[PDB]
């Protein structure tokens, strides 16, 4: 079947000091934030409480997420993304806003969970 | 004195040779008068948000406030014209202090416009300072002659003979449009050129604040509008009795 | 002074009603004493360090008291940067 | 009652000497006075304390002799004049007086250390001892003349002190709404006061109560006159007890400090739009249709007050929402006509919100230590978390307050809303049950907004989010010597180096070649946890807590100074309700007294998150785009305003200079035509 | 200011009313607004008194006697009433004090900021009108640069 691979390295490290990866599978793309709350995995944070944020519309700055090598099969930042978060390293989208493209899709995206809160910088390799 | 004392004759003048020489003919044109001062307060008031300049709106801000002297005037009343003489002297002091005090924030800034000349505040305080204090006199507000001037007139309209409530009601609504709309441009003039913070003027500018000459002009100019706010008769008193011998020879 | 007024609603009232002024003449030596203060002011602290309106920020670069030595300063120092320019090219550059 | 009330014109103008001293030491001497940084601090709470006792020992001779004091003085004396600058100490006054001088002075006593480290420092005491000042002499007025004067300086000192952080643009935006939202009002209370004048011709208030009894059975008077005059006369409530067209100085008001967050709002300002209203009662429940109006527009209030807190990620936008909700409750109360229970709950709001709002502060100068100072960090109720364990005495303040806004009955005030439902309920269909809804959704932001903050894990040195926090505790691995040296620049380890490949898909490796460089530990590793605030910040709390305690418990003295049990197991019932709500979602597992058995199948039925993906969306949506009210307003009001301001100065240039500019170019053109012709 | 060179146009006239201050992004809280600075630890003594009289002599060119009559000036139209009520002489007191203050405001010092912009080009200390009764230096004709240096 069309499986996007999805990464979700978790912003903790280890106490090893190691990153995490959990590998969802989830399939298709519809929304990154239905598929990281489907599939299970941290999100939010601390705004994971039920009206600490906007559930999925775009109001609220909170289920941002860095990703990287995902300049492949994503939506473009949709103006709420390009203005709800306006200073940012340019790596981060809000995941109710952004998606992963049509169900015959696959790919290998790695979506850092919870930027803020992290520790590491990721040094993405220059663009162009 | 373009606005302190300058603009005045015209607005005494329009007491001496057009309301005790002409008044039936004043009692003929003041309607008019009347709403074309009503018209002036929101006009001026709209017009200085309009202006990016900082002295230009001050200029408005003096064709607004000499409103209220063109409708103390037109109210044929001891309330009005002892409202327009008070408005007189009251925005004297004001429009001088507030022209004095732009000129000095001009003379050490070198900026103009608002869109320009953000946060000043932490550079010039007390010029911050006495600039907030004058537009709260600009503004109407209590504890300075802005107030009891912009009230006596509003109660001489209220408590006009010539005038009728369907005509009262809306020279007070209009009128009083003006104070949320004098707020808008005295505030927003204010927020402008004083509140917020420029990142390129952190330390190596450190403009020199207002030197104690031009503080004794802005107190001096201050403590009237103050002595007056708190005791209106240091201006009434010495006109009152001469403005009934104006309104005697009106109501008959 | 006192009055009892009777009220159906609430209460009774006690007003006492200080007539009072400043008089004729109280307000005229305010006006002195207030005039007197401009005086004593206008003399001495024109007589004070006017710290803006003494340094070379001012009285430097133009400094004349005026509102337009900005304008025709930063319009006069081009002029003269260009006849500088036209005395450099006079000797060849 | 002899000779005291001869000395009652000083309670305005006994702080007024410190900002008087303030206003030209700080602007003629700075250094100077800012070197008496503290003494001017200590003068300022002792005089506002004389004025304590004053108007104690008022409130005092008050509840003995039933009797009123008006001791009027003259003004200015020129024509139809004839003003007075007296004082109508009646029994709301007695209540206002002590309500302002006890709050502002356990809030000069807070701000004694909430603004020790700030620069400018004494001329937010300049502000605040003008504010009482100005306060005290609006709640002590004879006139609507002295009423107007204060309340205008009220709008000034709410100007000033919201925008007391003026260096913060976002402060600069709030303290000119606040003060044209007053001038809002003020429009409205100005075209009243002399709409009154034109009625009666009074400009007291021992006549108004004394006319108004029969003035309507007149001929002239139109009723429809009067109802748009007392309407007008209340618009300048609506402004200054942020009632619902002007509600959005409120929450906007909460860029300047806490204390005035304290003082501006649960307190004498907000107070003062309750204030008007139950003095001018005696005028408003004889005009027919002002008092519905009233009623309408508390019960508006009520909901934007209530809706709009429930998804506050702020704690002081909560608190201020929370506050709106109980001014309406203050505006409706009145809308029934009870003038007694409007203003108990007044006190009991004033001595609670308060408290919350003194505890929000201590909150959040122990968060400061954890995430600097930044209102987004500083005051974002969500990453408080969990502070039950490090700051007892103020949870312990807060926990009482805001159980004081939900009616708790034993420990807490809620007999208040209790003779407001009692009083409420059999009136009228529409502003019952709503109200109680409304009851019950106070409960339920109120203990979020408790629960969010207090009861938990911290949710900012939380070990499954901040990583900054592990990274500084692991400062060894797991291995010792073995498996590094140490590992920072950690690759993509996509296989985790498992010998591990991939089947049929798009791609496994590729140029993608990025170093997930970490932090290092053992380096700036203190990371302090929030300590309680100081003893004077601690001290108006537990005062304040023995208020709301105290008031809780006020034979009666209603009459005096001015289904029992079924209708309190009712509200206790909706107000539990609201509680449980709260408490199944926002208390942890760990830590609630609810049996697990309950709280997985409270998941299990709302796993599937669509019914409440649209809920929580609108409810999430209403909160922060303020109702669309403040978005409404900032674009057919101040914008409308904006493009009219340009569109006039359009005119003034260009069509209006333009002839007087024409004039010259024409005289200019003919002159060059007949030179050259 | 100066701008010897033309200045940059700013390509982003940022709006005819919103002020000219940086957003919130980037406005580090507590150090700016001054919330969190004024740590007391490094403040300085000088109780009242001695910085009123620091900032008196800060600003002050008030020799012994002009500036003793300064000081004793307003006390004595303040005793003009509640001791007595002279009536002109207070008054023409007033004028003899204004009079003989501007004649002692013919300072023996000049203070080179009291003359025109164009005389600010070097070594005017060597220009001394401080003694030089009737200086006869046609410098001010403001049309040619002369040089003064004799
Ligand atoms: C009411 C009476 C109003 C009189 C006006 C007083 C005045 O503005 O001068 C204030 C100055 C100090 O101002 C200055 O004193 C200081 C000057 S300096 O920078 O320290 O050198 C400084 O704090 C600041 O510029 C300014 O306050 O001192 C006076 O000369 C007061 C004279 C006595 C009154
Ligand atoms: C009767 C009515 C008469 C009085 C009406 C009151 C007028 C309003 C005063 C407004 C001062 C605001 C203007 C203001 O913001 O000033 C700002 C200015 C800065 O002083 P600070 O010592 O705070 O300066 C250090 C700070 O700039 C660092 O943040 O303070 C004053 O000069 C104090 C004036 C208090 C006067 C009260
Ligand atoms: C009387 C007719 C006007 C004649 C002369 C006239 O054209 O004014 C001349 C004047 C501008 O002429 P000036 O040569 O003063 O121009 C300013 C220049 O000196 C440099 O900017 O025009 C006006 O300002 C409008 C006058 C409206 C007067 C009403
Ligand atoms: S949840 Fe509010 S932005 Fe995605």
């Amino acid at each position: 079947p069309p499986a996007v691979d999805f990464a979700f390295v978790h912003s903790v490290l280890l106490p090893d000091g190691t990153p995490d990866v959990h590998w969802r599978r989830a399939n298709g793309g519809q929304k990154l934030r239905d598929i990281m709350l489907d599939s299970n995995i941290e999100l939010y944070g601390p705004y994971s409480k039920p009206l600490s944020n906007c559930a999925g519309v775009g109001t609220c700055a909170t289920c941002m997420v860095e990703i990287v090598n995902g300049k492949e099969l994503l939506n473009p930042r949709t103006d709420i993304e390009k203005e709800k978060l306006k200073r940012k390293p340019k790596n981060w989208r809000l995941a109710c806003q952004t998606n992963v493209g049509n169900p015959d899709s696959t790919g290998l995206v790695v979506i850092q969970q919870l930027p803020e809160w992290k520790a590491h910088e990721w040094n993405i390799p220059k663009n162009i | 004195l373009l606005a302190g004392i300058l603009l005045k004759m015209g607005a005494y003048g329009l007491v001496r040779i057009n309301m005790e020489l002409l008044p039936h003919a004043h009692s003929m044109f003041s309607p008019w008068l009347l709403v074309v001062g009503t018209i002036q307060i929101i006009y001026a008031a709209s017009t200085s948000p309009g202006q990016r300049n900082l002295k230009k709106r001050i200029a408005y801000s003096s064709v607004s406030h000499m409103g209220f002297i063109i409708i103390g005037i037109s109210s044929i009343t001891d309330p009005g014209l002892n409202g327009a003489i008070l408005q007189i002297i009251s925005h004297g002091f004001i429009g001088a202090a507030l022209f004095f005090l732009a000129g000095t924030s001009y003379d050490r800034i070198r900026l103009v416009y608002l869109d320009e000349m953000g946060g000043m505040a932490i550079s010039i305080p007390k010029i911050f300072t006495m600039f907030t204090i004058l537009s709260m006199a600009s503004l109407a507000l209590p504890g300075m002659s802005g107030f009891i001037a912009e009230f006596i007139v509003f109660f001489g309209i209220i408590t006009s003979q010539k005038y009728f409530l369907i005509s009262k009601i809306f020279i007070i609504f209009v009128m009083a449009i003006g104070m949320i709309l004098t707020p808008i441009y005295l505030l927003s003039m204010l927020r402008q050129m004083f509140y917020g913070y420029k990142l390129i003027n952190i330390k190596n500018f450190s403009f020199f604040d207002s030197g104690p000459r031009e503080l004794f002009l802005s107190i001096s100019i201050l403590l009237p509008i103050i002595g007056i706010g708190i005791y209106p008769d240091f201006v009434l008193s010495l006109a009152s009795d001469k403005v009934e011998s104006i309104l005697s020879n009106y109501f008959y | 002074a006192v009055m009892v007024q009777q009220i159906e609603g609430m209460r009774d009232i006690i007003t006492e009603k200080h007539v009072w002024h400043l008089s004729d003449k109280a307000i005229k030596n305010v006006y002195m004493f207030y005039i007197m203060f401009t005086c004593w002011g206008c003399l001495y602290f024109g007589s004070a360090k006017d710290p803006f309106y003494d340094s070379e920020e001012y009285r430097g670069d133009g400094g004349d008291g005026t509102g337009y030595w900005v304008y025709e300063t930063v319009c006069i120092s081009p002029f003269l940067i260009l006849l500088g320019k036209k005395e450099k090219n006079l000797e060849m550059h | 009652m002899e000779h005291t009330y001869q000395y009652s014109w000083i309670i305005p103008f006994i702080p007024l000497p410190v900002p008087i001293l303030l206003g030209v030491g700080l602007l003629l001497f700075p250094t100077a006075t800012k070197n008496l940084r503290r003494m001017w601090t200590f003068l300022s709470i002792f005089l506002l304390s004389i004025v304590m006792i004053f108007s104690i020992y008022l409130s005092i001779q008050q509840i003995f002799l039933s009797c009123i004091h008006q001791n009027v003085w003259s003004w200015t004396i020129n024509n139809e004049f004839s003003f007075e600058f007296g004082y109508f100490i009646d029994p709301l006054t007695s209540i206002m007086s002590i309500l302002i001088t006890t709050v502002g002075i356990l809030v000069l006593i807070y701000s004694d250390n909430y603004m020790s480290h700030d620069q400018g420092y004494l001329r937010f005491f300049a502000y605040m001892g003008f504010f009482n000042t100005s306060m005290l002499g609006l709640v002590t007025s004879s006139n609507l003349i002295q009423v107007y004067f204060f309340w205008e300086l009220v709008g000034m000192c709410s100007y000033l002190l919201i925008g007391f952080w003026f260096t913060r643009p976002i402060a600069a935006n709030a303290c000119q709404k606040a003060f044209v939202t007053n001038r809002v009002g003020d429009f409205g209370l100005l075209l009243g006061i002399l709409g009154l004048y034109w009625i009666t011709g009074s400009f007291e208030f021992q006549d108004l109560f004394e006319i108004f009894n029969n003035l309507i059975l007149n001929n002239r008077v139109n009723l429809l006159f009067l109802t748009l005059c007392a309407f007008l006369l209340f618009v300048g409530p609506i402004a200054k007890s942020a009632q619902f067209p002007l509600h959005v100085w409120l929450p906007d008001a909460m860029e300047g400090p806490t204390p005035i967050s304290a003082l501006i709002h649960a307190a004498t300002m907000v107070a003062a739009g309750i204030f008007l209203v139950a003095r001018l009662l005696p005028l408003f429940i004889v005009i027919p249709s002002i008092m519905y109006i009233i009623s309408l527009i508390g019960i508006i209030t009520v909901l934007l007050g209530a809706t709009l807190a429930l998804a506050q990620k702020d704690i002081k936008r909560g608190l201020a929402y929370s506050t709106m909700s109980q001014l309406g409750y203050m505006m409706l109360a009145l809308g029934m006509g009870s003038y007694r229970s409007a203003l108990f709950h007044l006190i009991t709001h004033a001595y609670s919100k308060a408290l919350l709002f003194l505890g929000s502060g201590s909150i959040i100068h122990s968060m400061e230590a954890i995430v600097g100072y930044s209102p987004d960090k500083s005051q974002n109720m969500i990453l408080m978390g969990g502070l039950t364990k490090h700051v007892p005495i103020t949870k312990t303040a807060f926990l009482i307050g805001t159980l004081s806004l939900c009616g708790i009955p034993p420990l807490a005030c809620f007999w208040s809303k209790d003779e407001i439902l009692n009083d409420s309920l059999l009136f009228s269909p529409i502003f019952a049950i709503i109200a109680c809804s409304t009851a019950g959704l106070t409960a339920f932001y109120m203990f979020r907004i408790y629960l969010l903050t207090f009861e938990g894990h911290l949710n900012t040195y939380f070990l499954n989010y901040s990583g900054k926090k592990s990274g500084s505790f692991y400062s060894l691995s797991l291995w010792g010597k073995e498996e590094e040296k140490k590992l920072t620049m950690n690759n993509t380890k996509r296989a985790s180096f498992f010998c591990n490949k991939t089947y049929k898909i798009s791609n496994n490796v590729r140029n993608q070649i990025f170093i997930t460089v970490e932090n290092f530990g053992l380096n700036t590793r203190t990371f302090y946890y929030p300590h309680e605030s100081d003893n004077t910040i601690l001290f108006p709390m537990l005062i304040l807590v023995l208020f709301t305690l105290f008031i809780g418990a006020i034979n009666q003295e209603g009459i005096d100074f001015d289904e029992f049990l079924r209708n309190a197991t009712f509200s206790v019932s909706i107000a539990f309700f609201g509680i449980f709500i709260a408490y199944c979602l926002y208390k942890p597992f760990y830590s609630s007294l609810l049996n697990l058995t309950l709280l997985n199948s409270f998941q299990k039925w709302n796993s599937k998150r669509i019914h409440w993906e649209k809920l929580i969306n609108f409810v999430y949506n209403w909160s922060y785009n303020r109702g669309y009210i403040d978005s409404f307003f900032k674009t057919s009001l101040i914008e409308s305003i904006r493009r009219l301001a340009k569109q006039t100065t359009f005119f003034d240039k260009r069509i209006i200079d333009g002839i007087t500019n024409g004039v010259g170019i024409t005289s200019f053109f003919v002159g060059e035509v007949t030179k050259y012709i | 200011g100066l701008s010897q060179i033309e200045p940059d146009i700013n390509e982003d006239p940022i709006g005819q009313f919103e002020t000219n201050s940086i957003e919130m992004e980037d406005f580090k809280y507590g150090y700016y607004d001054g919330a969190h600075t004024y740590y007391e630890g490094e403040v300085q003594k000088g109780t009242f008194w001695g910085a009123i009289a620091d900032d008196i002599a800060a600003v002050d060119q008030t020799n012994g006697f002009q500036g003793l009559i300064s000081c004793m000036f307003l006390p004595a139209i303040a005793l003009g009433m509640y001791f007595d009520a002279p009536g002109e002489y207070l008054f023409i007191g007033a004028a003899l004090f204004t009079v003989v203050f501007c004649i002692i405001e013919m300072d023996k010092p000049d203070q080179p900021h009291n003359f025109e912009p164009q005389i600010y080009k070097l070594e005017r200390g060597a220009r001394d009108k401080l003694i030089n009764d009737y200086n006869t230096m046609s410098i001010w004709d403001f049309n040619d640069k002369y040089g003064d240096v004799w």
